[PDB]
């Protein structure tokens, strides 16, 4: 999983 | 640090969250929000009821307590 902002 | 999100404290209330959460995401809402996780509605994005971080993209293989972690090192939760 990739985190986001 | 603050808990980012108190009306999501409950993993019952986060568990309900999980509505029209999507098949290609492969983890499951039970996973999800035993790691603190909640379901924003979009896509197969997620955010911590802790820190507030927020993950995506999730892929078959990926663990929800391993990838909170390593991506967010501040939560108080996966500490
Ligand atoms: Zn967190």
């Amino acid at each position: 999983a990739v985190x986001f902002f | 640090g603050h808990m980012r999100n108190p009306a999501m404290y409950s993993e019952e209330a986060r568990l309900k969250s999980f509505q029209n959460w999507p098949d290609y995401a492969h983890l499951t809402p039970r996973e999800l929000a035993s790691a603190g996780l909640y379901y924003t509605g979009i896509g197969d994005q997620v955010q911590c009821f802790a820190c507030g971080g927020k993950l995506k993209n999730w892929e078959p293989g990926d663990r929800a307590w391993s990838e909170h972690r390593r991506h967010f090192p501040n939560c108080f939760f996966v500490l």
